[PDB]
């Protein structure tokens, strides 16, 4: 249980690869 | 007289006509002899004259909530697109 | 910061300010280094290593550049241009990474 | 054989041609295709490279086919045995000295220099020699230079000296060691910068934003048109899976001969930041994520509130025809007039198609012989445009400029930068006046500026005071022109997006407004207490000052149709998928009629094409320029009290574009925009 | 046998992102996406190879102009999920750490012949 | 086969070729060998979806499995066929999957579900799409 | 054994860079007229080669971009013109040069 | 333009001898046994335009192109990336096929196929190519002619000076 | 033509069940199951339109949906 894709929910840092970066409501 | 009252009946008016063709000569007619004069008496009134080589020729009136009540104004000669204009003005009266 | 950071590149085989050519990966995971995209761990990179190798003096105004010492076992026949090298603004082999600088050209 | 045809004989085969053509031009007539590097249909021939050489009987040795005139009776060759040797002699000629690079070169699958090698050239080298050696320089902030991969055409040069304008590459050097670049370190500053990356036939030239990102092979193009600004030019966007990756040109000669601007080129960056992806409601804390029913709901709670001039609608830059009459339909179903433009021309008149339409066509204004621009930069409004201008001004048309003074490409005289010279001009006391009326294809541009004027009514009179008496517009020939810096803007005017006349009578303050991507509203346009429906793509100041946001898709994303300057109707295509819980506008629209109760009758695209026609026959004809009928003189005789009405203002004719690279929500939120921006700024 | 990315001897990584590899697959197992680094260099923020769907053939170390990839001499390398075998760039480079000097004696008596 | 000069014993295969841009799509090619004549001829007939192909069986026995093969891949009919059964594709499978206009992956993937404990047929989905690479040049000439 | 100017772009120098600031004198602008008037009005760019010369004399025989812009704007010309002539002939010097 | 000369020849000849038995519009599609759904797509006939990095014109409608140019291709549908290694995945089963396999010589044979198979169409001819120099530069003697400052003025003359 | 042709197709399906060249399980995946659960199926009668339900549903209506 050494390797697994970056994907993985093994992974400490959990990818979803998505290639667009979204707009972040201003707060309040 | 009638010709004041397009303001208070049309929200708008189209006028759809072909740049050259026979049946859309009464219309050519009448945009260029009559818009002027229906612009002096509704200045704030869209009429608006849309042309195309295939277009066929029509006269629509869109009143008050979207209701559009079109008239084909093929063959006609321009007083007879004056009198078809006011039965549509008329018929805005009816509503 | 680095979201909303101009991408630039720091000028090893560029220019110091220039934009950097970039794909949309990991935009959306939020990672903006071309190491952090494709390593997550926390070792020396690629590129810390090249970083770390000097560059060479060289005879000329021109030097052919093969990669490694056998020409059949590297990288394609480069030639680069000497002229106005230093050591600290090097010429740089493309498929390589390795950094060359010559004095022939200040009549030397 | 009729009058300026002749005959010439290629390959043993008779070929029709006019006079004027050269020998490569007859042979591409007669089907036979020339090697070529350095010739160029749009550029000045240069005849340097030496790979056309064809054989001509009268001729002793090969002559080069692109500068070489044809001659009654000639006779071809293309493929004797000597010109196959020619053609391989000059292609090791050109290999010699070439960098091994094709790995690490962004030209790899889409190399003129590697296919005419594996066409026309041998398969082995027999050079062992030291190869020269350039060292790169910058040109700003979109080029990428390799000088060492160069072959010295000179297809870049001419392209900065005849086309682009601005003279910055020449050839420094002589022999081997020549070099192509600024001899000092500048950066090159045309806004159709881009187009030498394209010129380049072999890499040395190439796209920094697209730099070692993808090859030619792994793209997918899709045939679409740019809305960066009211040309609509024709552009191929090439795309991997769901990125668009870059955007290139397409030859139409009616609009773009076959360049793009470098906003057009280069904004697909800003695609892919600040998306909206779903719909958002606000709250007590903040906009937060919600379903489009939920969204829908909020909605019809906020709708039942309003009525009449109380709702109001703002279309963008960017809104498409369909999402225009689909706005249009549901409000004025509700019973409001209240649909204006984001611009500040709300109020133009859309009665007469010839007042807010360029009436000669791009392509015919190449026949204009005098040619006056009115409070117009149309560098910064369409550089393509100006690019087409300084085409004219080449060929010897006298050009004038009634605003401010402003550094066009070409040489031009300055008649005066405020509205009483060009009053005064019109009056006919005037050299230019009796250059214009003498001229026999005279030519009167009019700015956006203009349109976008609170005393628009007695300029416009004015400009038409000048068409009657200087009579640009005759038989044959309109010479009256409107150019336009959005796209949606004649699409609106088309379909008839106006106030109608209740709103202007009786102004009403907004209580629900819908904002159909814009972003560049002006901040009295929302009385700051009204119910606000942002529909759009990028988060904006739009988005910032929304109730409820409604992801729509980009014009990379969906089949919409756009209206020109000159009025032609083109149509884009989906080229990536729409992202996240986005939809197509003209959809999210009818859902939002169906679910506040008045449900619009088309439920299908090609029902809302017909729509469309209707209300706009041109519209119809997708692709085609419909001519106008001439009637600006009686709209402005209707108007007469109106134009009197109107007041004068201490302004001057000038742009409304502060910055170039930024105009729209896409571009704001590119990077690459940004550092141009930068770069410009310092 | 199992593939593996190499590097240059100062710790440089061969691949030049040329993507012929991926082009030559006869059974599309590479997936290459690449950018410019900060230095300037051509370098891949993606290389991963499927090895459910490789056939071995060896056409990708044939077309790779800079050594960078190559088939390495080990063949114990089954695993007991499908996803240990869907390989990234990561993987691959530490593959070629692990096998460098066997590879690197492979090289060297193979270029006599080609 | 019979002709005392022409001697073509054997029928070496029988084939199919789909041309879209053609009126009559399908070309059926026939390839076969005279032993006496060392000699090898190939014959075309140029048929459309509709018409259909009279079988040569009773000529060459080797026919039959050809022609079931070629109604299977490319769903041209064969007349007075003795039994004309598709033979490669799948049961119940109803495409012709060699026709230019049937997709390289088709339309149906396979799948065992554990809900009903049987291998169903479901609508394709892909993992990872197919990447077409467009090669061609502008300069090349060889491609009619 | 490469010759004076080893650059065929601009290098810059303490001595030569772009605030260097060069004019032609009084004397040596009526030498100028004198020159421009053997060509056309409307042709005046072929003046080029003679006052790059003339500039080279004054200036102790090195040609600055301090020169080459001053001929350009005399000559109204871009200035990738003079910096294409001034780079493609010999006697052309764009160093440093001594006293012979 | 002239001619192939070359198994084309055989290609062509073969096309004009052979003929196809009209159908109605559509029932092809039944006898093809593709699922029904298939014909609900859209399709475009065009011909793609010639690419901006390059200048062969073999790719465009030129009578130097002897190859199929015009192409079927269907609409753009959903993609997303898988989750594990963010592959591109798609549910569309006609995505590549139009455009890689599906090519005619004429527009007609295009409309004809769609037609006969059911497939609803609409055909985009491409933008007309004409390769006319300007008048400006119509030629290479053009580049140095008068037109550039007009004719020498010989008001600098010593005679006409003095 | 096309009427023949379909003709025999569709005798080409039936000699497959009738032959035993498909099994069981196929008869009751394709035919069998199907047909029952669309009797066993309740569903509430949609209030909005046909179009207002693709529109929640998906962006491209022409992409097929599993497990409705
Ligand atoms: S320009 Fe063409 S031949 Fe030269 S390195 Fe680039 S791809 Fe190779
Ligand atoms: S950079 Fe490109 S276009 Fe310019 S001269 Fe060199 S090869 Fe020609
Ligand atoms: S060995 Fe063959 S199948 Fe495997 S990755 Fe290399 S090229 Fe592809
Ligand atoms: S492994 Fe080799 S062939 Fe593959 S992308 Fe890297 S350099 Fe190119
Ligand atoms: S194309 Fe004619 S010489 Fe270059
Ligand atoms: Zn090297």
């Amino acid at each position: 249980e050494c390797y697994n894709p970056k994907g993985s929910w093994f992974n400490p840092a959990k990818r979803n690869w998505k290639k667009v970066e979204i707009w972040q409501p201003p707060q309040v | 007289a009638w010709k004041t009252a397009l303001t208070t009946t049309f929200q708008e008016l189209r006028i759809t006509l072909s740049q050259s063709s026979s049946s859309s000569a009464g219309a050519r007619e009448f945009v260029l002899g009559q818009y002027a004069e229906l612009k002096a008496a509704n200045p704030l009134l869209p009429i608006l004259v849309r042309e195309s080589n295939a277009a066929q020729a029509s006269l629509t009136a869109r009143y008050d909530f979207g209701v559009e009540k079109k008239v084909s104004i093929e063959n006609d000669s321009a007083s007879g697109i004056l009198s078809k204009l006011e039965g549509l003005v008329k018929h805005g009266q009816s509503l | 910061a680095e979201k909303n950071k101009i991408p630039e590149t720091v000028g090893g085989a560029a220019f110091k300010g220039d934009l950097r050519g970039t794909s949309a990966v990991g935009l959306g995971d939020g990672l903006y280094s071309h190491t952090s995209k494709w390593m997550q761990g926390n070792g020396k990179s690629p590129m810390d290593y090249i970083n770390e190798v000097e560059p060479i003096k060289v005879k000329g105004l021109v030097v052919a550049s093969h990669g490694s010492d056998d020409p059949a076992l590297g990288c394609p026949v480069e030639y680069i241009s000497l002229k106005g090298t230093s050591y600290e603004n090097p010429a740089v082999c493309k498929y390589t990474g390795n950094r060359y600088y010559s004095d022939c050209w200040k009549h030397g | 054989l009729p009058a300026d045809k002749m005959e010439v004989f290629v390959n043993g085969e008779a070929v029709v041609v006019p006079k004027n053509f050269t020998v490569l031009q007859a042979c591409d007539a007669a089907g036979v295709d020339v090697p070529r590097f350095c010739y160029h249909q749009r550029l000045s021939i240069a005849g340097n490279c030496r790979m056309c050489l064809v054989e001509i009987e009268k001729a002793p040795k090969p002559v080069a086919s692109c500068a070489f005139p044809a001659g009654p009776g000639m006779k071809i060759k293309t493929d004797t045995p000597v010109i196959k040797k020619a053609r391989e002699g000059v292609m090791e000629f050109l290999l010699i000295n070439h960098p091994l690079d094709c790995p690490i070169c962004d030209q790899g699958g889409e190399c003129d220099l590697q296919d005419q090698a594996m066409i026309f050239g041998s398969d082995r080298s027999r050079f062992i020699e030291y190869k020269r050696a350039v060292a790169d320089k910058n040109l700003g902030p979109l080029i990428k230079t390799s000088m060492n991969r160069c072959i010295h055409c000179t297809r870049c040069v001419r392209f900065t000296h005849e086309v682009a304008g601005t003279s910055e590459l020449g050839i420094t050097g002589r022999g081997r060691d020549s070099e192509v670049g600024t001899y000092i370190e500048k950066l090159h500053s045309s806004e159709l910068s881009g187009n030498v990356i394209d010129l380049c036939p072999v890499g040395a030239l190439l796209s920094k934003p697209y730099a070692f990102t993808a090859r030619s092979w792994e793209l997918k193009g899709t045939e679409t048109i740019d809305v960066s600004d009211a040309l609509g030019s024709n552009i191929k966007v090439d795309c991997r899976g769901t990125e668009v990756m870059r955007i290139t040109p397409r030859l139409n000669d009616a609009i773009n001969e076959e360049w793009l601007s470098d906003k057009g080129r280069f904004q697909y960056d800003g695609l892919k930041r600040q998306r909206l992806n779903t719909p958002l409601v606000k709250g007590a804390k903040g906009l937060e994520n919600a379903t489009w029913s939920a969204a829908f709901d909020a909605i019809r709670t906020a709708i039942a509130g309003a009525k009449g001039n109380e709702l109001k609608a703002i279309a963008g830059k960017l809104a498409d025809a369909e999402s225009m009459i689909a706005l249009k339909d549901l409000f004025n179903k509700l019973g409001s007039g209240n649909l204006i433009h984001e611009d500040g021309s709300a109020t133009l008149s859309a009665d007469v198609r010839s007042s807010y339409i360029a009436n000669t066509t791009i392509a015919s204004i190449e026949k204009a012989d005098v040619i006056l621009l009115v409070g117009t930069n149309p560098r910064f409004e369409s550089p393509v445009f100006n690019a087409r201008l300084r085409k004219v001004f080449l060929d010897g048309a006298k050009v004038g400029l009634v605003g401010e003074k402003v550094d066009l490409t070409y040489a031009y005289q300055h008649l005066g930068a405020d509205v009483a010279a060009l009053e005064s001009l019109a009056s006919g006391k005037g050299a230019f006046f009796e250059a214009l009326k003498g001229a026999k294809n005279p030519v009167v541009i009019v700015g956006s500026s203009v349109l976008r004027r609170d005393d628009r009514e007695a300029v416009l009179k004015t400009v038409n005071d000048l068409v009657d008496a200087a009579g640009v517009v005759k038989e044959g020939w309109n010479g009256f022109n409107v150019l336009h810096d959005n796209a949606s803007r004649v699409a609106a005017l088309d379909i008839g997006f106006v106030p109608s006349a209740s709103a202007r009578t009786n102004p009403v303050p907004a209580k629900v407004v819908y904002l159909l991507g814009s972003d560049d509203f002006k901040d009295e346009e929302i009385p700051a207490d009204a119910f606000v429906i942002y529909q759009g793509h990028h988060g904006d100041k739009g988005a910032a000052r929304a109730n409820v946001v409604l992801p729509g898709a980009a014009y990379t994303e969906k089949a919409s149709l756009f209206a020109n300057t000159e009025g032609r109707v083109q149509t884009t295509r989906t080229a990536v998928p729409v992202l996240g819980d986005a939809r197509e506008d003209w959809k999210i629209i009818r859902a939002l009629s169906e679910v506040v109760g008045q449900q619009l009758p088309y439920d299908s695209q090609p029902q809302v094409r017909a729509r469309l026609a209707e209300v706009a026959p041109h519209f119809a004809e997708i692709g085609k320029a419909e001519s106008a009928l001439w009637l600006n003189g009686q709209y402005f005789k209707g108007v007469k009290d109106l134009v009197a009405k109107a007041a004068r203002s201490t302004a001057s004719l000038a742009t409304n574009i502060s910055n170039y690279y930024m105009t729209d929500a896409i571009s704001r939120a590119s990077r690459t925009m940004a550092k141009c921006t930068a770069v410009r700024q310092q | 046998g199992e593939h593996a990315l190499r590097r240059y001897p100062t710790g440089e990584e061969r691949c030049i992102s040329c993507k012929l590899c991926e082009a030559i697959c006869p059974a599309q197992a590479i997936t290459i996406e690449a950018e410019e680094r900060e230095d300037g260099s051509r370098k891949t923020t993606r290389y991963d190879i499927d090895m459910t769907k490789c056939i071995y053939c060896g056409f990708c170390q044939e077309a790779c102009p800079v050594d960078a990839i190559v088939e390495g001499p080990n063949f114990e390398f089954s695993t007991e999920t499908r996803e240990e075998l869907l390989y990234d760039k990561q993987k691959l480079l530490e593959n070629g750490d692990k096998w460098e000097q066997e590879i690197a004696a492979n090289l060297r008596t193979e270029s006599l012949y080609r | 086969r019979d002709h005392v000069n022409l001697q073509y014993k054997t029928l070496i295969d029988i084939t199919a070729v789909d041309y879209p841009e053609r009126s009559a799509r399908f070309e059926v090619v026939y390839h076969l060998l005279s032993p006496r004549l060392n000699n090898r001829i190939r014959i075309k007939v140029v048929v459309d979806e509709v018409t259909s192909v009279p079988s040569v069986s009773r000529i060459w026995n080797a026919a039959n499995w050809f022609e079931r093969e070629t109604w299977d891949m490319f769903g041209v009919f064969f007349s007075n066929h003795p039994d004309l059964r598709r033979v490669l594709t799948d049961y119940g499978f109803t495409g012709h999957p060699l026709r230019k206009d049937f997709p390289l992956t088709g339309y149906t993937e396979v799948r065992y579900d554990y809900g009903k404990k049987r291998v169903i047929s479901e609508p394709l989905e892909l993992t990872q799409e197919f990447r077409y690479f467009d090669f061609s040049s502008p300069w090349d000439t060889l491609s009619r | 054994t490469n010759s004076t100017d080893v650059f065929n772009v601009h290098h810059d120098t303490p001595e030569n860079n772009k605030d260097t600031k060069f004019d032609f004198t009084e004397a040596n602008y009526k030498l100028v007229n004198k020159i421009m008037s053997n060509y056309p009005s409307n042709y005046k760019a072929s003046a080029m080669i003679p006052l790059l010369d003339l500039a080279q004399q004054q200036n102790g025989g090195v040609v600055s971009l301090a020169v080459m812009n001053r001929v350009a704007q005399i000559l109204e010309v871009p200035p990738i013109k003079v910096y294409e002539v001034a780079t493609f002939f010999t006697m052309f010097n764009r160093s440093k040069m001594g006293k012979y | 333009a002239t001619a192939p000369q070359d198994f084309s020849l055989a290609m062509k000849k073969a096309d004009e001898i052979y003929s196809g038995k009209t159908v109605k519009a559509g029932d092809i599609g039944f006898s093809a046994g593709v699922p029904l759904e298939t014909y609900n797509r859209k399709v475009r006939i065009f011909c793609p335009a010639k690419a901006a990095s390059q200048s062969g014109l073999g790719r465009t409608l030129h009578p130097s192109s002897k190859a199929p140019q015009w192409k079927i291709v269907f609409e753009n549908l959903s993609k997303w990336e898988n989750p594990l290694m963010g592959w591109t995945s798609t549910a569309d089963p006609l995505e590549n096929v139009g455009r890689s396999t599906l090519l005619f010589y004429t527009k007609e044979e295009a409309a004809a196929f769609c037609a006969k198979h059911g497939w609803e169409y609409v055909v985009d001819e491409p933008n007309p190519r004409k390769h006319i120099r300007q008048k400006r530069y119509l030629g290479y003697g053009d580049n140095y002619s008068i037109k550039r400052k007009g004719v020498p003025d010989l008001a600098h003359l010593p005679s006409n000076r003095s | 033509r096309v009427t023949d042709l379909l003709i025999f197709k569709g005798r080409e399906e039936l000699e497959t069940y009738l032959f035993m060249y498909k099994q069981r399980h196929h008869a009751i995946t394709e035919y069998i199951e199907p047909y029952q659960i669309k009797k066993l199926l309740i569903e509430r009668k949609s209030s909005n339109s046909a179009f207002l339900d693709s529109f929640y549903e998906k962006a491209y209506p022409l992409v097929h949906s599993k497990y409705a």
